[PDB]
DNA sequence: TCCGATCGGTACCGGACATGTAAAGAGCAGACCACCGACAAGT
DNA sequence: ACTTGTCGGTGGTCTGCTCTAACGTCACGGCCAACCGATCGGA
């Protein structure tokens, strides 16, 4: 059953995010990412996000979102 | 005791450098300089000057509301004029 | 002694989700800020 | 020579208070729609 997909499934998951308005600045989706190694964004296109095909595990980012933070101590 | 000078430096590279518009109150409470006013009325005028004097060199200041649900007006230099 | 009211209770783990109307308008005043004029004393 | 604390003015925006004079005068809306047991207050 294993060996010749018998009993064999296919699942869709959908994964969402939006950048709305804020009220203490604007968020942009792009990948600048500001604190992160260089072999994480391999799969990102310009825009940032991933590739249409390109397998992802788990803790691999999908969209790349930067929020302002504001003044901070 | 801060001069002139280094007063109107600390002020434009804080303008320059900040990306979002900022209102008098935080310049008073940040900025070096504007900490030693007697008064607030003291300091609306002297800050009044110094943009004055500022804007009389050709340095582009762009005033606008803080934020889109906020109303105080802040100030900002545009990097690319 | 009987009986119409009132208050107390009724298993567990897993999961799921966010409101739907306004019968108005005008005159006067107060607080705060971006733009400014003078004027003498300290720098 | 340059600069600043002190003084006064305009206009805009946000916020709050007071006023308006034909005649007008005591609300629908109703769930509840289980089931058993114990207790206090009227008849």
């Amino acid at each position: 059953l294993v060996e010749e997909d018998v009993l064999t499934s296919i699942h869709i998951e959908e994964h969402e995010i939006d950048a709305r308005d804020t009220k203490l600045g604007a968020e942009e989706i792009t990948r600048d990412i500001p604190n992160v190694s260089d072999e994480v964004l391999a799969d990102l296109d310009e825009r940032g996000i991933v590739r249409i095909g390109a397998e992802v595990r788990d803790g691999d980012i999908l969209v790349g979102k930067v929020t302002p933070k504001g003044e901070t101590e | 005791a801060v001069s002139k000078v280094e007063r109107l430096m600390n002020l434009v590279i804080a303008l320059l450098s900040t990306r979002t518009y900022l209102p008098a109150e935080k310049i008073r409470t940040t900025v070096a300089g504007y900490a030693d006013s007697p008064s607030d009325e003291a300091f609306s005028r002297m800050f009044e000057r110094d943009k004055n004097e500022l804007r009389d060199l050709g340095i582009p200041l762009e005033t606008g509301r803080v934020s889109k649900w906020d109303s105080t007006e802040g100030y900002r230099i545009n990097r690319d004029s």
